[PDB]
This record gives C-alpha cells, sequence and structure tokens, in this order.
C-alpha cells in the first residue's frame, strides 16, 4: 500500500500486482536479478516514513531467517515450509526490502554476521527462492533435496538466528476448561517482553503502559512512541481492534 | 617469599572482579529503565546504578594496576603428598583451636619430680629465641633453680622456680643492684622506684595466670613471650587515654594474649 507510483508506466495493473507478476514468473536465485526488471524508479519513499519502517522490516528478515533455519528439522515454523504462496509473499517482501535499502541504507534488518565479506539478504534470498521453487509447481509437493538441508544447517554459522515472539499467549480459560468440573474463580485474583504489532522491544519491567488482546494475547503500547514518524498507515489499522479481531483491553503497570 | 603469594591471590581475585563488573554493566544496560513508581524516582535509579557499576569497574582496573606497581617475581604423588600434608595441619590447626577453647574436663580425677638437667635444657631453649633476653641459670640453694632475665637496658626479672615452675618474680630496673654483699641474688628485695614493684604485681598476675596443670613449657615460653613485650616500657603509650603518664607512671599493663599497653587504672 505504501508505494505510490509516481507514474503510470504499463497501466492497468497496480504496483503490487506488476511486484507478484515478476516475482512469479523470474524463477532467479540472485537478488539483483530480479531486482533489475523492476521499474526502481517507482519503489521511492520520502526517506522519513522509509526509515521509519525498520522494525517491521527487521521482522521480515528475522522470520525469514528463522524460518531457512527451522528447515532441517513441529515448531512455530512447520506450515510455511510447504506453502508455496507465503513464501512468495516474503520473497517479494525481501525485493521491496532490497530496493528500499539501496535508496535508504537504514531501513535494512541487521544481521549479526559471522564473517564480514557477506551479503546475508542475498544469502537468505537464494535459500527463499530454492526451497520456494519447490512449491510454486503444479500439483508438486516435492520434499526438500538435501543441497537446501546443509545450506540451511550452515546458517547458524553464518549469521545468529535470534528468538522471536509468537502471538497466542494463551490465558484463555476455555482451553483450561474441562465438562462436569467449573472454575472456581476470584475477582482479580487471575489464575523478554515486547510490543508485537510495532516491534518494538520494552524492557524488564516496562515503563510504558500497554493494551491486551481479549483474543489472542499480543501486547501494544498504548500510544506512539514518536508521534511525529509514526507510519500510520500500519498504526491506524489497529485502533479499534487487534489484528485477530478482539478488542484491546488496558493492562495495570507491575511496579515491583 | 608469602607476600607474592598475598599480592597474586589478590590481583586473582581483582581479574575476576574487573571482569564480572563489565559484564555487570552491561547487564544491567541490557535490561534496561525498571518502573519503580515515581517517574523521577525511575530515572534516578537507573542513572545511581549505572554510575555504580561504572565506578566498580574503574576502582577494580585500578587495583589491578596497583598490584602491578607492587608484584614481583609419579611426580604427581609428592604434589598431592604435599597438597593433603597442608591441608592436614591447618586443619588441624583450626580444630584444635576450636576443641580447646571449649573442654568439657571438669576434674582430673574419674569414677613434679624432675632432673635439674631437664630445667637447664628447657631454659637455654627459651634463652635461644629472644636475642634481647639472656636468661642466667643458678641454683644457690637446692634444686630450685633461680634465674636472672636480663632484658634491654630496661629490666632485670629475678625468677624463682620450684620443680621447673614459676614460683616467685621480682623486677628491678637496669642500674638496681640485683646482688647482695657476697654476689648471691637477692631474692628477696624491692626496687625503690614506683613503676618496678607495679611490675613486680603484674609479674605475679602474670604467673597466675598463665597456668597449664601439667605441661610447664608452654608456661615459661608463654610468661617470657610476655616479658619480652616489657621493651617498649617509656615508649609506648597507653591504648585508653592516650598519654604516657598516669599519676607519674608508664603504661605497666600488658595485657595478656594482646599485649598491648595500658595503666593499670586503666585496666
Ligand atoms: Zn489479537
Ligand atoms: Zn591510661
Amino acid at each position: 500500500s505504501l508505494l505510490r507510483p509516481h507514474f503510470l508506466n504499463t497501466p492497468d495493473k497496480s504496483p503490487g500486482d506488476r511486484l507478484t507478476e515478476i516475482c512469479t514468473k523470474i524463477t532467479d536465485v540472485d537478488i539483483d536479478k530480479v531486482m533489475i526488471n523492476l521499474k526502481t524508479e517507482e519503489f521511492v519513499l520520502d526517506m522519513n516514513t522509509l526509515q521509519a519502517l525498520q522494525q517491521l522490516l527487521q521482522w521480515v528478515g528475522d522470520f525469514v531467517l528463522y524460518l531457512l533455519a527451522s528447515l532441517p528439522n513441529l515448531r512455530p515454523g512447520h506450515s510455511f515450509l510447504r506453502d508455496g504462496t507465503s513464501l512468495g509473499m516474503l520473497r517479494e517482501l525481501m525485493v521491496v526490502i532490497r530496493i528500499w535499502g539501496l535508496l535508504k541504507p537504514s531501513c535494512l534488518p541487521v544481521y549479526t554476521a559471522t564473517s564480514d565479506t557477506q551479503d546475508s539478504m542475498s544469502l537468505l534470498f537464494r535459500l527463499l527462492t530454492k526451497l520456494w521453487i519447490c512449491c510454486r509447481d503444479e500439483g508438486p509437493a516435492s520434499e526438500p533435496d538435501e543441497a537446501l538441508v546443509d545450506e540451511c544447517c550452515l546458517l547458524p554459522s553464518q549469521l545468529l538466528i535470534p528468538s522471536l515472539d509468537w502471538l497466542p499467549a494463551s490465558d484463555g480459560l476455555v482451553s483450561r476448561l474441562q465438562p462436569k468440573q467449573p472454575l472456581r474463580l476470584q475477582f482479580g485474583r487471575a489464575p523478554p517482553k515486547i510490543d508485537h504489532l510495532r516491534r518494538l522491544h520494552l524492557g524488564a519491567c516496562p515503563t510504558e503502559e500497554c493494551k491486551a488482546c481479549t483474543r489472542c494475547g499480543c501486547v501494544t503500547m498504548l500510544k506512539s512512541p514518536n508521534r511525529t514518524t509514526a507510519v500510520k498507515q500500519w498504526e491506524q489499522r489497529w485502533i479499534k481492534n487487534c489484528l485477530c479481531g478482539g478488542l484491546w483491553w488496558r493492562v495495570p503497570l507491575s511496579y515491583p | 617469599v608469602s607476600v607474592n603469594l598475598e599480592a597474586f591471590s589478590q590481583a586473582i581475585s581483582a581479574i575476576q572482579a574487573l571482569r564480572s563488573s563489565v559484564s555487570r554493566v552491561f547487564d544491567c544496560l541490557k535490561d534496561g529503565m525498571r518502573n519503580k513508581e515515581t517517574l523521577e524516582g525511575r530515572e534516578k535509579a537507573f542513572i545511581a546504578h549505572f554510575q555504580d557499576n561504572l565506578h566498580s569497574v574503574n576502582r577494580d582496573l585500578n587495583e589491578l594496576e596497583r598490584l602491578s606497581n607492587l608484584v614481583g617475581k609419579l611426580y604427581s604423588q609428592l604434589l598431592q603428598a604435599y597438597k593433603w600434608s597442608n591441608k592436614l595441619q591447618y586443619h588441624a590447626g583450626l580444630a584444635s583451636g576450636l576443641l580447646n577453647q571449649q573442654s568439657l574436663k571438669r576434674s582430673a580425677n574419674q569414677m613434679l619430680v624432675l632432673p635439674p638437667q631437664y630445667v637447664d635444657d628447657v631454659i637455654s631453649r627459651i634463652d635461644r629465641m629472644f636475642p634481647e633476653m639472656s636468661i642466667h641459670l643458678s641454683r644457690p640453694n637446692g634444686t630450685s633453680a633461680m634465674l636472672l632475665v636480663t632484658l634491654g637496658k630496661v629490666l632485670k626479672v629475678i625468677v624463682v622456680m620450684r620443680s621447673l615452675f614459676i614460683d616467685r618474680t621480682i623486677v628491678k630496673g637496669y642500674n638496681e643492684n640485683v646482688y647482695t654483699e657476697d654476689g648471691k641474688l637477692d631474692i628477696w628485695s624491692k626496687s625503690n622506684y614506683q613503676v618496678f614493684q607495679k611490675v613486680t604485681d603484674h609479674a605475679t598476675t602474670a604467673l597466675l595466670h598463665y597456668q597449664l596443670p601439667q605441661m610447664p613449657d608452654v608456661v615459661v615460653r608463654s610468661f617470657m613471650t610476655w616479658l619480652r613485650s616489657y621493651i617498649k616500657l617509656f615508649q609506648a603509650p597507653c591504648q585508653r587515654c592516650g598519654k604516657f603518664l598516669q599519676d607519674g607512671l608508664p603504661p605497666t599493663w600488658r595485657d595478656f594474649r594482646t599485649l598491648e599497653a595500658f595503666h593499670d587504672t586503666c585496666r
């Protein structure tokens, strides 16, 4: 949604669809060869919001790296390895991340690399294309070959797979309940802290107050950190609800 | 020498302290600001902890530098026996001290005779140590040995034993004639001064105090150890009032087990 095409070249296709068509017909394993054919004077932002997108792009890169390192092993990523569509989406985001990194290098995700002559984005894109060509086949279900398996075994050696927060921190009663047994509760008794929507690390005991979703359980801080540099296209989606749909519900501070 | 051992163990702990304090700086900065009710209070707490951690790193680095300024420079079976010997020796020293402080013996009962040669060997063994004390044994009256212990240019002590156990002591000054007309020891006299009569009284309490029941070598050795501390008469001040003179007396009381000077009025 953010990329506003400055001029309409090859009309009747919006630049989301041009990007998806171009990424689905060009199966090149290099990121440069995909990035060449994509009219890259169109993919321009004002270098302010482009900088403020850093944490979402960080989540994209970290999730891709976690997924590819998780490939040699039921874990938090097991479904995505065989879904061709989601891997296509991850490819498209890596390509637009590469273009936006060439415009401004501060928007890029960071990887702590165990080498200094490394292009980590191109490495992850090579492994992602080689995984995705498995699943973009018609009627395929191709089990991944051993070359990808050993290359993704080399990924903790080349980069550090960080950690990730997974959203449904389950405190719902319906999993806890059983038929023929009622829970007897008291009111107010209640029988690594991140903001999950704007991917900001809160402290050990967070100083700013938070909302929690009532269904999934994601936590966001209540007021935006920087009201000037705020990607309002992303923050204004979750004003009234979470993405899962549930309502927000203010959480009280600890004060330890 | 042992000072190099202590300086090296010291600087070992200095390196461990430096490393842990640097890691503590970076760990407390990893967590970030806590909550702490008042906003002003949380800012104060974070700033104080960071500053204290930085100061501790600086102190540890300085201590390592100070130790650097002060530093100076089948076979395994033998070293294992050496280590185990030192361990047993130190273990036995601690356990012996703890046990003889608290004995449960109430009476010797359930349900003195010595060669004078043995006395001379014991007292010559004491005279070999303490190079400022000279002990001169003589026996003018039978087997009861009489000792002249001169002490620096300060004292002449006449000790009258009875079967290798101290019985009486008389402390006289340096110039004072301890001899009678016939050149025998003057066993029964006093010392014309207030100070040395006080030190005779303190020496009689010293021989009443250091009393083991059986073994007398520790008694005479400990009495001479206590007596050796009187060489700093007229130079040591009292450890209670600071001054040298209470009623024109120097501190005549060298306290047992911690040889410190006191005026006897200052107990
Ligand atoms: Zn939710
Ligand atoms: Zn005093």
